RNA sequence: GGUGGGGUAACGGCCCACCAAGCCGAAGAUCGGUACGGGCCGUGAGAGCGGGAGCCCGGAGAUGGACACUGAGACACGGGUCC
RNA sequence: GAGUGGUGGCCACUAUUAUUGGGCCUAAAGCGGCCGUAGCCGGGCCCGUAAGUCCCUGGCGAAAUCCCACGGCUCAACCGUGGG
């Protein structure tokens, strides 16, 4: 046979000129400042493995089903995409839009520390963030709701201090 | 005719059977399985080859196009046969010749065939004693040794 | 092994029993043959790097054992290929800690603490039982270890009985028969490391194994071989169990 | 030399192609052909795993017993007969299975000179 | 010539329903026509019938009520295990619950639901839905 | 359809259901036993004695009596000669083949040329070994019986 | 006498050494049941044993026959057409691997 | 295939002497073609179709063809002999 | 988008191999006609058996590879502990 060969983790369109996906993406890729397109499919990639759980398990019945049920919706609910109180059935509703609002570049922008997207993807990289007081570099990785409100500006950044002329204008949007 | 047979519980040798009869009716089946390609392949299989010009000749379009292609007789080191390959490009017949080597591919017609209006010809040129020709067409290089 | 006996032993191809990392490094020690069988034991140099601890080079932990700080059934064992199996006994008097070598409850070795005073009785299940030159009987054990007995108790021991050794004097001091509400421990297959009373025995025609059943604290029912029965004691177990 | 390995044909009737050399495990060796003679001559074989059998090559004395179970040294005049080969009772080689005759009767062989060195033998009445 | 009974009646039912019939008569008669019939009007899918008596295998006459899509006989008489339900509704149903298949159990003939209620497998002989 | 000819004739009897002989019918089965026996001693066959019982004697099938000496079974005319000795030894509808086989080959010896004529010779040994072929899986012929034109 | 098999031994005895039941052969492993279809040579016997397997693609079955030579003990003595037992023991010839053991039902 | 032996670490037409005519086959023998086998890998909604170099388990080889010594184990890749 | 093009091969496209699931009056395709051996498919009721078939339970089908949750390298790829 042949040894393990490590695949790809997102998907292609199936054909590369649609005028509307193509405007669709579009709108997405400005609003949410992604690099290149491939980033936006491995989120999409991210939301249908959810889905394709989901329709799996309403269709199944025995012992393990109902373990990796449960599983499933901690799992959900443990990123922040999903209430306390959601049943399986709610996993049908999600969008792209939803796991978008959890990578650290949005959420940093919509606490306030940054103005726009692009400085908070700049805080980001050079290494200005700390996360449950850990610096993180990835501005793609989602945030779990436990760890969301402790995220601040690293303590031995230079952003770290009122007086500094950035962050005072930061502070004035 | 009436309804497909066998259907019986029971039956599974004979419709094995059948299906394995009627699958040789299938072209592209009975090429791959009995290697009627290979046989008959000047390039043995390979994606690419080299070979040393003999001459040079110009082929007419089909009807109702009308126009001269240059191509040139290839001689392959491989084996010693000798076929026929296109030049592509605008006054790219300037930068070959006689004697020299030269790497040809397929041409990317049909079902691995020719293509265009100049049938009978598979083969396409790529380098010219190891420098890229479509390099030589734009420029940005000179042909070496003279 | 195109010409002779194998010598080597990847870590991929490790017995299953083991707790062992098998992608960290590409080979693993070759046991050495001895008491128990492959399925059944584990190397010294494991027990004393990996389990428990007390060395972190194979290099450190072959200076211990040299200076005979393991005991293996109150014997001190030097060798670092020596197979330790089920039933067994680790003494570290130095320490003074015991234990005992069991299966999981998934079919893998573990490492029980006892204490000082079980620590010296062994329990071995008589695999085999044959006349021997002189007429004496011998009786082969579950860990390949022998006795001898004289032609006058030949109808106390039968196979599948257990006898309680003193160790390292190997002398006999109990005999647990095999029947009806014995108390008995899974060793191998499905139902491994479960413990029960016996219900009832089967048997097969034509050399297939016999079959016996099981009750445990809960009341349910259970099969299992009958080679796989441990008996451990009358109505209550004899020795410690997790 | 002498290979017994297995078969080149198929029970079908069909050839079978050698797919390896010959092991050494495979061999066999040349049979002792025990004649009858003045004086007895033995020799010793290393064998496989290390062990050894004693092959007898010429044969001048017997062991026969009767029914009653006692037994008696002798010594062997000739080959009255043997259906293990039709010319074998001619040149006098003993296998199991001869008929032999001795100064206090006919006797059958019952053990293989080959294999263990002595010739033992049951009275005939 | 003749081979299947049970299929000529699930054919002839699903005929005549078609062009508005309100009652039929099923030729050959047998046990297991009769369950079938049990097991179909169990669950509404057609009115009463009753066994009539000539001197050769008898008669059914069935009474219907325009309450059938289509109905057929499952041939060859593949077996199913207990848990292995969902692929032949998928293959012979149009929804998740419409209409049942009809299997032959070693407890009787019964419609699936029943039997993946009971957890046994048997022989799927019809589809009515 | 026919065997040969593919046609669809429906013609045929049309048996009423009943159990039980009916009130006007006063013979009992003796009698009936008699009549059956005397009429095969007149030499008939066995499809002519039941038309005679019905058409002469206001006889319905003797299948509406229960065998007196076997209660499980009803009485057939084959089972009354039985009884009695009177059973034919080869089965009669083979018999009946095999006579109009025999004649017809003679009439094709003095007719070599008559061909449409042998299509009916080939299809009559076609019923014949199919009727003996089911004869000897009943064990109604003995093994080793084979039918030869020229015997 | 029993052997292990929980069945009746043959009515009379024999001197055939390869008899499981008077002789010093023994049996180990697997038993077939099957239907003797040749008996051509000295105490030799083809036996056959039909069964079905099931083709994953076509969801069908087809019908496959299995054919075993075994050994044939004078005591015993199976002809053709009838039912035999037979039970697997060390190589006896080129081909022969199996003993009668039982005939159930003569022919 | 049987009977009687030899040889082997060991059962066996593995090899002999003698007695018989058996054994395989249109449910594909025999012969020819192409290939190391598997766990697995690529693709597809699935049913399927195609491949099986790299890591693990099993087999075989040491320029081609034959043959031996030592040893628990070889007819031995960095041991021996012939063409 | 640190990649993007050319040539050859396999799968999909393809219900152009059709068990699920294709066709044969006029488009490729019903032997010129019939009889019959093996095979496949075979009418109704009653009794028995339990080979096929269904359910429960023992012994097996190495590890790696696949899916899920949790844990360790900044997260990930990768690796460990459990459930399949
Ligand atoms: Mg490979
Ligand atoms: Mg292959
Ligand atoms: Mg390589
Ligand atoms: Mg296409
Ligand atoms: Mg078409
Ligand atoms: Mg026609
Ligand atoms: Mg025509
Ligand atoms: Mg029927
Ligand atoms: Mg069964
Ligand atoms: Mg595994
Ligand atoms: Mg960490
Ligand atoms: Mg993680
Ligand atoms: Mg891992
Ligand atoms: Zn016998």
């Amino acid at each position: 046979g042949d040894p393990k060969r490590q695949r790809k983790k997102y998907e292609t369109p199936p054909h590369p000129w649609i005028k509307e996906r193509l405007d669709r993406e579009r709108v997405l890729m400005d609003k949410y400042e992604l690099k290149n397109k491939k980033e936006l499919w491995k989120h999409e990639t991210q939301l249908k493995n959810f889905r394709r759980r989901a329709r799996r398990l309403l269709a199944a019945r025995g012992k393990q089903a109902e373990i990796e049920r449960e599983q499933l919706l901690a799992r959900l609910k443990r990123l922040g995409l999903l209430p306390e109180d959601a049943v399986l059935d709610d996993v049908l509703s999600l969008t792209i839009e939803d796991i978008l609002e959890r990578r650290l570049q949005t959420i940093v922008y919509k606490k306030g520390l940054a103005r726009t997207m692009r400085q908070a993807r700049q805080l980001i990289v050079h290494g200005h963030i700390e996360v449950n007081g850990q610096i993180i570099r990835s501005p793609s990785y989602l945030v779990l709701k436990e760890e969301e409100d402790t995220i601040t500006y690293a303590r031995t950044s230079p952003f770290a201090n009122p007086q500094h002329p950035e962050r005072m204008m930061i502070e004035k949007a | 005719p009436g309804k497909k047979a066998p259907n019986g519980e029971f039956a599974g040798r004979k419709l094995k059977l059948k299906r394995k009869k009627f699958r040789w009716s299938d072209i592209r089946y009975k090429r791959r399985v009995l290697r009627l390609k290979e046989k008959s392949d000047p390039l043995e299989g390979a994606p690419q080859a080299r070979g040393i010009v003999l001459e040079k000749i110009a082929v007419e379009a089909k009807q109702p196009n009308s126009g001269m292609r240059k191509a040139v007789r290839v001689q392959l080191i491989k084996n010693g046969k000798v076929v026929t390959a296109f030049c592509p490009g605008d006054g790219a017949i300037k930068f070959i010749d006689e004697h020299d080597e030269v790497i040809i591919e397929g041409i990317g017609g049909p079902k691995g065939g020719s293509m265009g209006d100049i049938p009978g010809i598979r083969y396409k040129v790529v380098k010219v004693n190891r420098v890229s020709l479509k390099e030589l067409v734009k420029g940005r290089k000179e042909k070496p040794r003279r | 092994a195109r010409k002779g006996p194998k010598r080597h032993l990847k870590r991929l191809a490790a017995p299953t029993s083991w707790y062992i990392e098998r992608k960290a490094y590409k080979w693993a020690v070759r046991p050495r043959p001895g008491p128990h069988n492959m399925r059944t034991s584990i190397p010294l140099l494991y027990i004393v790097r990996d389990y428990l601890g007390y060395a972190k080079t194979a290099r450190e932990a072959r200076k211990i054992l040299n200076e005979g700080k393991f005991l293996v059934d109150g014997r001190v064992r030097k060798d670092y290929k020596f197979p330790v199996g089920i039933m067994d006994v680790v003494s570290i008097p130095e320490t003074g800690e015991h234990y005992r070598v069991l299966p999981n409850r998934i079919g893998k070795l573990i490492l029980h603490p006892i204490s000082e005073e079980e620590a010296n009785i062994k329990p071995l299940r008589i695999r085999n039982k044959r006349m021997v030159k002189g007429a004496k009987i011998q009786l082969n054990f579950h860990d390949g270890t022998n006795h001898l007995i004289p032609l006058s108790e030949k109808d106390n021991y039968f196979t599948s009985y257990t006898v309680l050794m003193k160790v390292p004097e190997r002398e006999i001091l109990e005999v647990l028969p095999f029947e009806k509400g014995a108390y008995v421990f899974v060793t191998q297959g499905k139902n491994v490391a479960r413990k029960g009373r016996i219900v009832e025995i089967k048997k097969f025609p034509m050399g297939w194994p016999d079959v016996v059943t099981i009750e445990d604290e809960e009341g349910e029912l259970f099969d299992t071989l009958k080679e796989y029965a441990f008996v451990v004691g009358r109505d209550k177990p004899r020795i410690s169990l997790p | 030399a002498i290979w017994q390995g297995r078969s080149l044909r198929k029970p079908s009737g069909g050839r079978i192609v050698l797919a390896r050399k010959k092991r050494k495990r495979e061999l066999g060796r040349e049979p002792s052909n025990t004649r009858v003679a003045e004086q007895d001559k033995r020799k010793i074989i290393r064998t496989y795993g290390g062990n050894k059998k004693v092959r007898l090559t010429a044969a001048a004395y017997a062991n026969v017993f009767d029914k009653s179970g006692k037994g008696r040294k002798v010594r062997i005049i000739r080959v009255i007969e043997n259906p293990a080969n039709r010319q074998f009772a001619r040149r006098n080689i003993i296998t199991k299975g001869a008929i032999i005759e001795t100064e206090i009767g006919k006797a059958k062989v019952t053990s293989r000179p080959g294999q263990d060195g002595v010739v033992n033998a049951i009275l005939l009445e | 010539t003749l081979l299947d009974p049970l299929a000529n009646a699930l054919s002839h039912i699903t005929n005549s329903e078609r062009v508005g019939k309100r009652e039929v008569y099923i030729k050959p008669a047998s046990k297991l026509i009769g369950e079938v019939l049990r097991v179909m009007q169990k669950y509404g899918y057609i009115g009463e019938f009753e066994f009539i008596d000539d001197g050769r295998a008898g008669v059914y006459r069935v009474q219907l009520l325009g309450k059938i899509n289509k109905a057929g006989a499952i041939k060859p008489r593949f077996p199913v295990k207990a848990r292995d339900y969902e692929r032949w509704e998928k293959r012979f149903l149009p929804a998740f619950e419409f209409g049942i298949l009809i299997v032959s159990t070693s407890q009787g003939v019964m419609s699936h639901k029943e039997a993946r209620e009971k957890g046994i497998g048997g022989r799927l002989i019809a589809y009515v839905y | 359809a026919r065997m040969h000819a593919r046609k669809r004739g429906k013609s045929g009897s049309k048996r009423p259901p009943r159990t039980a002989p009916p009130i006007w019918l006063e013979y009992t089965v003796e009698d009936i036993e008699n009549l059956v026996v005397k009429l095969r001693k007149e030499g008939y066959s066995t499809a002519m004695i039941g038309t005679i019982l019905r058409d002469q004697y206001g006889i319905p099938t003797v299948k509406l009596f229960r065998d007196p000496d076997n209660p499980n079974r009803k009485l057939t005319i084959t089972r009354i000669l039985e009884k009695h000795g009177l059973a034919p030894e080869i089965p009669e509808d083979l018999m009946f083949l095999i006579k109009r086989a025999v004649n017809l080959r003679k009439h094709l010896e003095q007719h070599p040329k008559d061909l449409h004529s042998m299509r009916g010779l080939q299809l009559i040994e076609s019923k014949i070994r199919r009727l003996v072929k089911y004869y000897k899986r009943k064990g109604k012929l003995p093994k080793d019986w084979r039918y030869d034109p020229e015997q | 006498r029993d052997i292990g098999l929980r069945i009746q031994p043959p009515a009379e005895k024999c001197d055939d050494p390869k008899c499981p039941w008077h002789g010093h052969l023994k049996i180990h492993g697997r038993v077939f049941e099957g239907i003797v279809v040749s008996d051509k040579p000295r105490k030799t016997v083809t036996v056959e044993r039909q069964y079905y397997h099931y083709l994953k693609k076509y969801e069908r079955y087809e019908l496959r026959r299995s054919r075993i030579h075994a050994h044939n003990p004078p005591c015993i003595n199976a002809k053709v057409g009838d039912r035999v037992l037979i039970a697997e023991t060390r190589p006896l010839s080129k081909t022969k691997h199996f003993v009668v053991v039982a005939v159930l039902e003569r022919a």
